[PDB]
C-alpha cells in the first residue's frame, strides 16, 4: 500500500516510480533537439517565452562545459544547471588530473553514473532533467550522448527530448542524416522547431541554436548571429 | 524516513515508555534465578531451558556469568542482548582496576551498567536491552550484597528478589519467609530449593534442570562455586519428607 | 507525522505558525518606547500564594543598556538570551563600543529560524524557539524596542504588546500613546495591565516593570518604587 | 546516509518479532546435520540446486575458519558469506594478538557478538542464518550453533533447516557417547537420507570433519565411497 | 504469523513473515524489464558469449548500445538487467579488478570477482536505504589452472558457478533448451558452438537472426583476450547453420 | 614596566609607570598600564604589550559575562582563577605576561598575582615588572598594615619613583589607584621629573 | 492517507510536480509586493513595506549586500537574511581575492546553486524567499528575479509579491520608454507601476515606500522614509 | 546519530512530549520540602514498604555536594544522570570561583539542561522534577523546584509528587508563621503533610534535614516514628 514516494522501494513488478515520475517531469517541458553530422553536432532549443519582461537569453538552456561539449537541457532548470556546473567541475578534474582534454564518452558515462547513483537513496530525490551533450575532437567523430533522469546514457544521431519529442523524432528520422556539412542543418533545425511548435499562445517560440563544427574547431557559439535572420525565413513551411 | 521509525524514545500519553514495559513483559516469559544472601555469602538459584537431552557440557551455564573474583551476575529475558552487555560491563570492572587498583565495589558497577542501559533507552532510537539481570558481589566497604536491575534503568539492594515468572511463588512467598537478621547460608540453600521446588512443572529438579551457584570465601579471598552435580542430588533429597 | 521543514497548505511553515501559538499561552508583557526612555512591564502570573514571587525572571537585562521582556514558552529563551549577552560582550570586546538594538536583535533572530531534523552535529535545534520577546534598549540613534517573532521577523516598535493580551491590550495601547514619556507612560502602561487583570489587582508582587533611560543604564524596579507607582493609581 | 534506528523491536506480547521470523527463514532453509563425536565431528549438509546445470565444485557450504574450525549453515544464502568473512577476520585478529589458533568457544563468542548488533543498530535486519560451528580445540572437540538472535549452545548432535524436529528426535534416538569415526559419518548420511527429496546423489551432499588435524572438506570421491558403502 | 505483517515488509529490505524478504524478488522482476537476452556458452576450450540486442528506430548508434562490457584483458561480462543499474555495477567490477591487480599482484581470476560484486550486492540487500540494483552479471573468463568459467551473481548476491545458464527474458525456456541439449554430451567440448549458442535464441524466441542483432563475446584457451565479434565472423557463424 | 600593589586597612594601592619599550627604543611615555575591568576591580600588565592587553581585555569580557549571568559582583579569586586557566592552557607558546588582579569583594581587598607560568597566588603586597625588585626593596621598607591613606600614597610614589629612577626600562609617569568599598579612584598622573623636584631626589 | 506527498521534498507528484518547491513559489506569492526595473544606464528597485503592527519601520525589504549589487527580498525574512549573509559574504570574498567587483551574473548563478541543494536532499525546506536582485556590472545594469525553485531569470522590469501580477501587466505594456528615461522620470514610472498592487485606496506614502538606485557612477543607494519624499507625482488614483 | 525531531510543536501551541513528561512526574513518588527559615526539610514517600529492600539504595534523597541536595520525582533512572551531571558541574563551579556553590546557580544548570533536552535531535526530555534545597554564603535557605520544561521556581513548599496537589493545597493552608522555629514544627509540618496521604512512618516515610552549611542528616526509622507520634498527639 503506497509503493510510491521513495526511490529505494521497488514496485511489485520492479519499477522504481520515483524515476518514471521524473521522466514525465521532463515531458512537460519544451523540446531541445540535437542533430549529429560529419562535421560536428548542432543543437537547437525551443523557448516558451512567458512574458515580454524576460529579455533575450533570460534562461540559458544551451550551456557549455569544457570549451567543447554542450548542454541542451529539458527539465527543471535548477537541476539541469546543477549538473551542468558539476559537469564543468568534472571536466575540470579530468583536465587538471590527466592533462589530456576529456573525451566525451567518459564524461557522459561519468555524469551518467553520477545521476544514476543519485537515484539509489531515499535521502535524495532523482533529478528532473533530461539533457544531452555533444562535441568532436580532431580524431573523435561528432560524439553526442543523451542522459535520462534514470541515469542511462546512449550515443545517438538525432535525439530529441522535451514535450513534443513524439513529433520531433519523425522529422529528424526523415532528414538525411550522415553526409551533410552542418551549415544547412543549422538552417534545417528551424524547420524541425517550427513544425513541433504547435501554438501561437504566449510562448513565441523564440528559439536558440548552438553548435560545434569545423567552422568552430571544437567550441561553442550562439549561432554567430546571422542564421537567426536566415533560419527565421523558414516561416510559411509551418503556415502552409 | 520518519514514516519508518519505531519511535522508541517517546513518552506515552499515560506518561510511561512503550518499549520499556514491553521488555518487562519479556522477562515474565523466560526467567528464573532468585538470589539469597546471608550473614555468610550469597547464592543464585537458576533454571535451564527445558528437558532436551542433546546438551553436552556447559563450563559455566548460560545463566551465571563470572565478572571479577568477587562478583557474578545472572540473566533474565532475551539472552542474545545480555551476553553483549555482560562482556560490556566486564570491561567496566577491569578498567576500574586499571584506574584504581581496587576490586570494584559492586554498586559502582551496577551504577555504570544502569547508566549505559539508561543511555540506550534515553536516545539513539534503538530498542532497549531486554534483560532484567541481577548481580551478586562483595566489597571491603559493605558486606555480602546483591543488587537487581531491569531494562528501565533503576536498581536496588533486593535481598531476596527473584526475576522472571511467578512473582509470588517467586517472590511474594519469600517476603513471608526470609529472616532479615540471620540466615545461615545452608538454610538459604534450603529456602532456594524450596522456592524452586514450588516454581517448577517437574519434581525432577536435579542439575539437568536446575543451575544453582553460591558465593562464599576462605581467608579473605572470595570463592565462587557453581555447585557441581552431586551437591544438587544431596539437596534434592533434603525434604526427605515435606516442605510445605 | 511530517517533519519540521515542511510548508503548510495555508502557505507558511508548520512549526513557525505553530510557534506563533504558545505565545497566546503564557504571560503578557508590554513595552513603550518614548523620547526619553523605554518602559517594559510583565504580569508574571504567580500560581500559588505559598511562595516567593521575586524570582520569576521575565525582565532580563542583556547588557546595561539592553533589557528584554520575554513571554510564551518561558525558559526556552535562555539559550538565545545567552547568545544575546555573549554576542553583546563579543561586540564590545572586538569593537570597543556600545551596540545598537538591531545588532543584538539581528543576532538573536538569526537563531530563530535555524533548526532541522537531518543537518549538522546534534547540538542543533529541533523545534523553533517558541518565545516571543522584545529588546527595550537605548542607543545613540534613540531609545527603541524591537519586537521579535519566533519566525525570526523583528520589527521596529514603539508600543507593542505580547502574550495572551496581544489583541485587547494592543488595541488599547494603539489609542493612548503618541507623545513622550514625561514620567506617565509607565503609569499609563500598568493601567493597561490594570485592565488586563487576571488574578489580582496588580500590586508590587505580580508585575515586574523596568525602564531604560538614556541618562542611566537601566533600572529594574524594586518593590517600594512599584507600589509607589501603584499608589498613584 | 544510514538510519540509526533499530527495526528489530519488542512485540506487545513481549518478544522479538524479527527474530522469530529469522528462525522461520532458517527453518525454511536447506537441512544440515552436525554430529559431535568422541574424537572429532562431522557437519553434513545438502546442496540441491535447481537443475543439473551448475558447478558443484564452485560454491561450498563446508568452509573453514583459517585453522581447524569449519562452519555450516541453514537458511539465507549470502548472509552466511558475510558471517564467514567476519568470522575469518575475528579469528585473524585473535591469531595476530595471541599467536595461537582461536579456541572454538571464543570464536562462537565473537560471532554471536557480531550477530547481536544486527538485532539493533540502524535499519539492519537480523541475518537469519543459524550456522553451526566445529573445532578440535585442545583435547576434546567442540560444536556450537549461533542462532540469528545471538544465542549459542554446545551439544552432541543436532540438525537444522527443513524438518529439523525429525533430525533432533532421530539423533536423540541414535547417539552413543563413544560413537567416534565414520559411524558418525554413517548416521549423518542416513540423517540427510531421511528426506533429501530423492536418490542421494554425492554431488548434492558435502561433509566436513575435524579429525584432530585441522578441519578439512571431504573430496567428492570420499562421500560417494561411503555412498557405495551404504 | 503468516499474513500478520510487521508493517513495512514490501517497502524495506527486511524480513516479512515466513521469511521471503520482498525486495529481491521485486528486484528479480526488474531484470525482465524490456529484456535483451543473454545466454552463456561454456567450451572445454572456449567460453563463447551470446546475447540479443534490439535497436528501436535506426536512430540510435548501434555501436554504442551494447551489453557486452570488458572488465579486463581476460574477463568479459554481459548483463540483462535494467540498463541504468548495469553501468553502475560494471564500473565497480572494473574497479575491483584493477584494485585486485594493484593490491594482490596477479590479474584477478573470474570467480572471486563475482563473489565480490555479489557481496556488495549483498550489502545492498542487507542494509536498508538503498535498493538492490536490478542487473545480473553473466561474466566469463579463463584462469591458468582450470578451464574457462562463467558466473552469474543475481541482485541478491547468489553466484553459483554455471556450466552455461543465461537469464534475461525467457530464461526458463532457454535453460530448458540448454538442459535438453547438454545431456547428449556431458563432456561437452563443442568449440564451434554453432548448434548451441545461437540456436538457443532461435529456438526460444524464433527470429533466426541476421548478423546485426546478436552480440557474441568469445574467450579461448589459445587466446584468453576477450574479443567482441563483428558481422563478418558472426555472419560465417550464422551461415554455418 | 614596573607595577606595584599593596593592601592595608583601607583598600589597596595599585601604582604603575607609563613607558613601553621595544627592546631598546621606547615607544610611548604615557601608557595606561592599569586595566579597569569594572568599577570595582582592576588589573595590571607587565610585559608582552599585546599579550597582557588582550588577556585582561578578555578577562574584562569574561567577568562581565559573569556579572550578567549570576547577577552578582565577581569575586576576585574567580577572575584570577579563570585568567590562570586560560593563560595556563597557552603555556609554552611563548606567552609572557604577569599581573595584579586587585579589587574589593565580599571577603577582602583581593590582590592576586597571575602570570604566564600560572602561579596564581594571593598576597599582601607585590610589584611585578621588568626591574621591579627595586620596588620590592623600597616598598617593603616603608610598608605596614597600620598605614593611613597619605603616606601610603607617598609610599607608592617614592616606591616606583626609585624603581623607575634606578631601572632603565621604566619611567614616564606614575598613575595611582586606591580601591576600597566604592570602586577604584585615580589620585595621580604625575611624571618622574615633578616627583624629582618635589622630593629633591 | 489523504496526501502522501506531504513528506515531500524528495517525492514527485505523478504528473511532473515536485509538489512543494512550487509551493514555496506560493510562499513568495504570499509575501509583500515589490517592483524593480532597469534603464540603459541605471537600474532601480522599489518596494512597499507592510505595517502589520502599531507602526514600525514596516519590516525593511530592500537590502545592502554589496558595493553596487543590491537586493529586494519578499517572503520569509530570517531565511532572506541568511541568504544575504551568504551572498554578502562571498561578494566580499570576491572583493578580497580577485580585487574586482563580482559580476552580477556569477553572483546570482552561484546563489542559484546554493539554494538548489536543499531542493535536492532530504528533510530540508527550500529557501522560501523570492529575491529581486539588481546591480551594475561592466555592461548594463542587470536585474534578476530568482526564486525558491532555484531558477533565476535574467529579466527586465519584474514585479513579485502580493497581487504583483497587475503591476507586471502595467509594466509589460510600458517597456517602450525604457532604455531612455533618466532617474527623475524613471522612478516615477516605477512608482506608478507599484501603485496598482495597493488595495485601490492608498497613497504611496513616504512611510511604506523604500526604494534603491544603482548604476553608472553611483553606489547602490537606499532611499528610506525621508529621501523618498522628492518622488511625489501621479494620481493614479490607484 | 538519530536525528528525528521528537519534541515538536503540535497545533494549539501544545508541546505534547513535555506534558507527557508532566504525567510522568505525576506518576511517581510524593516528594515534599519545606523552607523552614533556618532549616530545610524533605520527605517523600517512604519506599513502598521495605520488606526486602535495602534502605541504602532506595534513596529518593540524593546529595549534590554538601549543602544542596534534591528529591526527584519521576522515572527514577533518568534522574540519576541529572544527579551525576549536577555533581560534575558543581565540582567545576567549585573549581572556578571556589565557593560553597549557590543553589540558584545549580538549579539554573538543571533547568538549562532539561531545556537543552527539549531542543536537541531525538532524545526524549526528562520525566523528573527536583527539589533543589540548600543554603548559600549567608544563610538564606532557598528552595527551588524545576520542571521537565526546564522552568525553575523559587517557591517554598512545592509538593510535586504523585498525590501532591492535595499536599500543596494543604501546605498552602497550613504554612504561615508557625514553622519559623528550629526544626520541630517544620518537620512536624512535613510528616503531617505526608501522613495526610499514606500511613505510618515506621514503613513509609523518610526525611532529611540540612542546617546552616553542615550535617546533611537523614532520619532513621527513629526520626520518622517520632515525627508521626508528635503529629498524632497534636491532632
Amino acid at each position: 500500500t503506497g509503493y510510491d514516494l521513495s526511490a529505494s522501494t521497488f514496485s511489485p513488478d520492479g519499477r522504481v516510480f520515483q524515476v518514471e515520475y521524473a521522466m514525465k517531469a521532463v515531458e512537460n517541458s519544451s523540446t531541445a533537439i540535437g542533430i549529429r553530422c560529419k562535421d560536428g553536432v548542432v543543437f537547437g532549443v525551443e523557448k516558451l517565452v512567458l512574458s515580454k519582461l524576460y529579455e533575450e537569453g533570460s534562461n540559458k538552456r544551451l550551456f557549455n562545459v569544457d570549451r567543447h561539449v554542450g548542454m541542451a537541457v529539458a527539465g527543471l532548470l535548477a537541476d539541469a544547471r546543477s549538473l551542468a556546473d558539476i559537469a564543468r567541475e568534472e571536466a575540470s578534474n579530468f583536465r587538471s588530473n590527466f592533462g589530456y582534454n576529456i573525451p566525451l564518452k567518459h564524461l557522459a558515462d561519468r555524469v551518467a553514473m553520477y545521476v544514476h547513483a543519485y537515484t539509489l537513496y531515499s535521502a535524495v530525490r532523482p533529478f528532473g532533467c533530461s539533457f544531452m551533450l555533444g562535441s568532436y575532437s580532431v580524431n573523435d567523430g561528432a560524439q553526442l550522448y543523451m542522459i535520462d533522469p534514470s541515469g542511462v546514457s546512449y550515443g545517438y544521431w538525432g535525439c530529441a527530448i522535451g514535450k513534443a519529442r513524439q513529433a520531433a523524432k519523425t522529422e529528424i528520422e526523415k532528414l538525411q542524416m550522415k553526409e551533410m556539412t552542418c551549415r544547412d542543418i543549422v538552417k534545417e533545425v528551424a524547420k524541425i522547431i517550427y513544425i513541433v511548435h504547435d501554438e501561437v499562445k504566449d510562448k513565441a517560440f523564440e528559439l536558440e541554436l548552438s553548435w560545434v563544427g569545423e567552422l568552430t574547431n571544437g567550441r561553442h557559439e550562439i549561432v554567430p548571429k546571422d542564421i537567426r535572420e536566415e533560419a527565421e525565413k523558414y516561416a510559411k513551411e509551418s503556415l502552409k | 524516513s520518519r514514516r519508518y521509525d519505531s519511535r522508541t524514545t517517546i513518552f506515552s500519553p499515560e506518561g510511561r515508555l512503550y518499549q520499556v514495559e514491553y521488555a518487562m513483559e519479556a522477562i515474565g516469559h523466560a526467567g528464573t534465578c532468585l538470589g539469597i544472601l546471608a550473614n555468610d555469602g550469597v547464592l543464585l538459584a537458576a533454571e535451564r531451558r527445558n528437558i532436551h537431552k542433546l546438551l553436552d557440557e556447559v563450563f559455566f551455564s548460560e545463566k551465571i556469568y563470572k565478572l571479577n573474583e568477587d562478583m557474578a551476575c545472572s540473566v533474565a529475558g532475551i539472552t542474545s542482548d545480555a551476553n553483549v552487555l555482560t562482556n560490556e560491563l566486564r570491561l567496566i570492572a577491569q578498567r576500574y582496576l586499571l584506574q584504581y587498583q581496587e576490586p570494584i565495589p559492586c554498586e559502582q558497577l551496577v551504577t555504570a551498567l544502569c547508566d549505559i542501559k539508561q543511555a540506550y533507552t534515553q536516545f539513539g532510537g534503538k530498542r532497549p536491552f531486554g534483560v532484567s539481570l541481577l548481580y551478586i558481589g562483595w566489597d571491603k566497604h559493605y558486606g555480602f550484597q546483591l543488587y537487581q536491575s531491569d531494562p528501565s534503568g533503576n536498581y536496588g539492594g533486593w535481598k531476596a528478589t527473584c526475576i522472571g515468572n511467578n512473582s509470588a511463588a517467586a517472590v511474594s512467598m519469600l517476603k513471608q519467609d526470609y529472616k532479615e537478621g540471620e540466615m545461615t547460608l545452608k538454610s538459604a540453600l534450603a529456602l532456594a530449593i524450596k522456592v524452586l521446588n514450588k516454581t517448577m512443572d517437574v519434581s525432577k529438579l536435579s542439575a539437568e534442570k536446575v543451575e544453582i551457584a553460591t558465593l562464599t570465601r576462605e581467608n579473605g579471598k572470595t570463592v565462587i562455586r557453581v555447585l557441581k552435580q552431586k551437591e544438587v542430588e544431596q539437596l534434592i533429597k533434603k525434604h526427605e519428607e515435606e516442605e510445605a | 507525522d511530517r517533519g519540521v521543514n515542511t510548508f503548510s497548505p495555508e502557505g507558511r511553515l508548520f512549526q513557525v505558525e505553530y510557534a506563533i501559538e504558545a505565545i497566546k499561552l503564557g504571560s503578557t508583557a508590554i513595552g513603550i518606547q518614548t523620547s526619553e526612555g523605554v518602559c517594559l512591564a510583565v504580569e508574571k502570573r504567580i500560581t500559588s500564594p505559598l511562595m516567593e514571587p521575586s524570582s520569576i525572571e521575565k525582565i532580563v537585562e542583556i547588557d546595561a543598556h539592553i533589557g528584554c521582556a520575554m513571554s510564551g514558552l518561558i525558559a526556552d529563551a535562555k539559550t538565545l538570551i545567552d547568545k544575546a549577552r555573549v554576542e553583546t560582550q563579543n561586540h564590545w570586546f572586538t569593537y570597543n563600543e556600545t551596540m545598537t538594538v538591531e545588532s543584538v536583535t539581528q543576532a538573536v533572530s538569526n537563531l530563530a529560524l535555524q533548526f532541522g531534523e537531518e543537518d549538522a552535529d546534534p547540538g542543533a535545534m529541533s523545534r523553533p524557539f517558541g518565545v516571543a520577546l522584545l529588546f527595550g534598549g537605548v542607543d545613540e540613534k534613540g531609545p527603541q524596542l524591537f519586537h521579535m517573532d519566533p519566525s525570526g521577523t523583528f520589527v521596529q516598535c514603539d508600543a507593542r504588546a505580547i502574550g495572551s493580551a496581544s489583541e485587547g491590550a494592543q488595541s488599547s495601547l494603539q489609542e493612548v500613546y503618541h507623545k513622550s514619556m514625561t514620567l506617565k507612560e509607565a503609569i499609563k502602561s500598568s493601567l493597561i495591565i490594570l485592565k488586563q487583570v487576571m488574578e489580582e489587582k496588580l500590586n508590587a508582587t505580580n508585575i515586574e516593570l523596568a525602564t531604560v533611560q538614556p541618562g542611566q543604564n537601566f533600572h529594574m524596579f524594586t518593590k517600594e518604587e512599584l507600589e509607589e507607582v501603584i499608589k498613584d493609581i | 546516509r544510514g538510519y540509526s534506528f533499530s527495526l528489530t523491536t519488542f512485540s506487545p506480547s513481549g518478544k522479538l518479532v524479527q527474530i522469530e521470523y529469522a528462525l522461520a527463514a532458517v527453518a525454511g532453509g536447506a537441512p544440515s546435520v552436525g554430529i559431535k563425536a568422541a574424537n572429532g565431528v562431522v557437519l553434513a549438509t545438502e546442496k540441491k540446486q535447481k537443475s543439473i546445470l551448475y558447478d558443484e565444485r564452485s560454491v561450498h557450504k563446508v568452509e573453514p575458519i583459517t585453522k581447524h574450525i569449519g562452519l555450516v549453515y541453514s537458511g539465507m544464502g549470502p548472509d552466511y558469506r558475510v558471517l564467514v568473512h567476519r568470522a575469518r577476520k575475528l579469528a585473524q585478529q585473535y591469531y595476530l594478538v595471541y599467536q595461537e589458533p582461536i579456541p572454538t568457544a571464543q570464536l562462537v563468542q565473537r560471532v554471536a557478538s557480531v550477530m547481536q548488533e544486527y538485532t539493533q543498530s540502524g535499519g539492519v535486519r537480523p541475518f537469519g542464518v543459524s550456522l553451526l560451528i566445529c573445532g578440535w580445540n585442545e583435547g576434546r572437540p567442540y560444536l556450537f550453533q549461533s542462532d540469528p538472535s545471538g544465542a549459542y549452545f554446545a551439544w552432541k548432535a543436532t540438525a537444522m533447516g527443513k524438518n529439523y524436529v525429525n533430525g533432533k528426535t532421530f539423533l536423540e534416538k541414535r547417539y552413543n557417547e563413544d560413537l567416534e569415526l565414520e559411524d558418525a559419518i554413517h548416521t549423518a548420511i542416513l540423517t540427510l537420507k531421511e528426506s533429501f527429496e530423492g536418490q542421494m546423489t554425492e554431488d548434492n551432499i558435502e561433509v566436513g570433519i575435524c579429525n584432530e588435524a585441522g578441519f578439512r572438506r571431504l573430496t567428492p570421491t570420499e562421500v560417494k565411497d561411503y555412498l557405495a558403502a551404504i | 504469523s503468516r499474513g500478520s505483517s510487521a508493517g513495512f515488509d514490501r517497502h524495506i529490505t527486511i524480513f516479512s513473515p515466513e521469511g521471503r524478504l520482498y525486495q529481491v524478488e521485486y528486484a528479480f522482476k526488474a531484470i525482465n524489464q524490456g529484456g535483451l537476452t543473454s545466454v552463456a556458452v561454456r567450451g572445454k576450450d572456449c567460453a563463447v558469449i551470446v546475447t540479443q540486442k534490439k535497436v528501436p528506430d535506426k536512430l540510435l548508434d548501434s555501436s554504442t548500445v551494447t551489453h557486452l562490457f570488458k572488465i579486463t584483458e581476460n574477463i568479459g561480462c554481459v548483463m540483462t538487467g535494467m540498463t541504468a543499474d548495469s553501468r553502475s555495477q560494471v564500473q565497480r567490477a572494473r574497479y575491483e579488478a584493477a584494485n585486485w591487480k594493484y593490491k594482490y599482484g596477479y590479474e584477478i581470476p573470474v570467480d572471486m570477482l563475482c563473489k565480490r560484486i555479489a557481496d556488495i550486492s549483498q550489502v545492498y540487500t542487507q542494509n536498508a536505504e538503498m535498493r538492490p540494483l536490478g542487473c545480473c552479471m553473466i561474466l566469463i573468463g579463463i584462469d591458468e589452472e582450470q578451464g574457462p568459467q562463467v558466473y552469474k551473481c543475481d541482485p541478491a548476491g547468489y553466484y553459483c558457478g554455471f556450466k552455461a545458464t543465461a537469464a534475461g527474458v525467457k530464461q526458463t525456456e532457454s535453460t530448458s533448451f540448454l538442459e535438453k541439449k547438454v545431456k547428449k554430451k556431458f563432456d561437452w567440448t563443442f568449440e564451434q558452438t554453432v548448434e548451441t549458442a545461437i540456436t538457443c535464441l532461435s529456438t526460444v524466441l524464433s527470429i533466426d537472426f541476421k548478423p546485426s542483432e546478436i552480440e557474441v563475446g568469445v574467450v579461448t584457451v589459445e587466446n584468453p583476450k576477450f574479443r567482441i565479434l563483428t558481422e563478418a565472423e558472426i555472419d560465417a557463424h550464422l551461415v554455418a547453420l | 614596566t614596573t607595577t606595584l600593589a599593596f593592601k592595608f586597612r583601607h583598600g589597596v594601592i595599585v601604582a604603575a609607570d607609563s613607558r613601553a619599550t621595544a627592546g631598546a627604543y621606547i615607544a610611548s611615555q604615557t601608557v595606561k598600564k592599569v586595566i579597569e575591568i569594572n568599577p570595582y576591580l582592576l588589573g595590571t600588565m607587565a610585559g608582552g604589550a599585546a599579550d597582557c592587553s588582550f588577556w585582561e581585555r578578555l578577562l574584562a569580557r569574561q567577568c562581565r559575562i559573569y556579572e550578567l549571568r549570576n547577577k552578582e559582583r565577581i569575586s576576585v579569586a574567580a577572575a584570577s582563577k579563570l585568567l590562570a586557566n586560560m593563560v595556563y592552557q597557552y603555556k609554552g607558546m611563548g606567552l609572557s605576561m604577569g599581573t595584579m588582579i586587585c579589587g574589593w569583594d565580599k571577603r577582602g581587598p583581593g590582590l592576586y598575582y597571575v602570570d604566564s607560568e600560572g602561579n596564581r597566588i594571593s598576597g599582601a603586597t607585590f610589584s611585578v615588572g621588568s626591574g621591579s625588585v627595586y620596588a620590592y626593596g623600597v616598598m617593603d621598607r616603608g610598608y605596614s598594615y597600620d598605614l593611613e591613606v597619605e603616606q601610603a600614597y607617598d609610599l607608592a610614589r617614592r616606591a616606583i619613583y626609585q624603581a623607575t629612577y634606578r631601572d632603565a626600562y621604566s619611567g614616564g609617569a606614575v598613575n595611582l589607584y586606591h580601591v576600597r568599598e566604592d570602586g577604584w579612584i585615580r589620585v595621580s598622573s604625575d611624571n618622574v621629573a615633578d616627583l624629582h623636584e618635589k622630593y629633591s631626589g | 492517507a489523504a496526501n502522501q506527498y506531504d513528506n515531500d521534498v524528495t517525492v514527485w507528484s505523478p504528473q511532473g510536480r515536485i509538489h512543494q518547491i512550487e509551493y514555496a513559489m506560493e510562499a513568495v506569492k504570499q509575501g509583500s509586493a515589490t517592483v524593480g526595473l532597469k534603464s540603459k544606464t541605471h537600474a532601480v528597485l522599489v518596494a512597499l513595506k507592510r505595517a502589520q503592527s502599531e507602526l514600525a519601520a514596516h519590516q525593511k525589504k530592500i537590502l545592502h549586500v554589496d558595493n553596487h549589487i543590491g537586493i529586494s527580498i519578499a517572503g520569509l525574512t530570517a531565511d532572506a537574511r541568511l541568504l544575504c549573509n551568504f551572498m554578502r559574504q562571498e561578494c566580499l570574498d570576491s572583493r578580497f581575492v580577485f580585487d574586482r567587483p563580482l559580476p552580477v551574473s556569477r553572483l546570482v548563478s552561484l546563489i542559484g546553486s546554493k539554494t538548489q541543494i536543499p531542493t535536492q536532499r532530504y528533510g530540508r525546506r527550500p529557501y522560501g524567499v523570492g529575491l529581486l536582485i539588481a546591480g551594475y556590472d561592466d555592461m548594463g545594469p542587470h536585474i534578476f528575479q530568482t526564486c525558491p525553485s532555484a531558477n533565476y531569470f535574467d529579466c527586465r522590469a519584474m514585479s513579485i509579491g502580493a497581487r504583483s501580477q497587475s503591476a507586471r501587466t502595467y509594466l509589460e505594456r510600458h517597456m517602450s520608454e525604457f532604455m531612455e528615461c533618466n532617474l527623475d522620470e524613471l522612478v516615477k514610472h516605477g512608482l506608478r507601476a507599484l501603485r496598482e498592487t495597493l488595495p485601490a485606496e492608498q497613497d504611496l506614502t513616504t512611510k511604506n515606500v523604500s526604494i534603491g538606485i544603482v548604476g553608472k557612477d553611483l553606489e547602490f543607494t537606499i532611499y528610506d522614509d525621508d529621501d523618498v519624499s522628492p518622488f511625489l507625482d501621479g494620481l493614479e488614483e490607484r | 546519530s538519530y536525528d528525528r525531531a521528537i519534541t515538536v510543536f503540535s497545533p494549539d501551541g501544545h508541546l505534547f512530549q513535555v506534558e507527557y513528561a508532566q504525567e510522568a512526574v505525576k506518576k511517581g513518588s510524593t516528594a515534599v520540602g519545606v523552607r523552614g527559615r533556618d532549616i530545610v526539610v524533605l520527605g517523600v514517600e517512604k519506599k513502598s514498604v521495605a520488606k526486602l529492600q535495602d534502605e541504602r539504595t532506595v534513596r529518593k534523597i540524593c546529595a549534590l555536594d554538601d549543602n544542596v541536595c534534591m528529591a526527584f520525582a519521576g522515572l527514577t533512572a533518568d534522574a540519576r544522570i541529572v544527579i551525576n551531571r549536577a555533581r560534575v558541574e558543581c565540582q567545576s563551579h567549585r573549581l572556578t570561583v571556589e565557593d560553597p556553590v549557590t543553589v540558584e546557580y545549580i538549579t539554573r544548570y538543571i533547568a538549562s539542561l532539561k531545556q537543552r533536552y527539549t531542543q536537541s535531535n531525538g532524545r526524549r526530555p526528562f520525566g523528573i522534577s527536583a527539589l533543589i534545597v540548600g543554603f548559600d554564603f549567608d544563610g538564606t535557605p532557598r528552595l527551588y523546584q524545576t520542571d521537565p520544561s526546564g522552568t525553575y521556581h523559587a517557591w517554598k513548599a512545592n509538593a510535586i509528587g504523585r498525590g501532591a496537589k492535595s499536599v500543596r493545597e494543604f501546605l498552602e493552608k497550613n504554612y504561615t508563621d508557625d514553622a519559623i522555629e528550629t526544626d520541630d514544627l517544620t518537620i512536624k509540618l512535613v510528616i503531617k503533610a505526608l501522613l495526610e496521604v499514606v500511613q505510618s512512618g515506621g514503613k513509609n516515610i523518610e526525611l532529611a534535614v540540612m542546617r546552616r552549611d553542615q550535617s546533611l542528616k537523614i532520619l532513621n526509622p527513629e526520626e520518622i516514628e517520632k515525627y508521626v507520634a508528635e503529629i498524632e498527639k497534636e491532632k
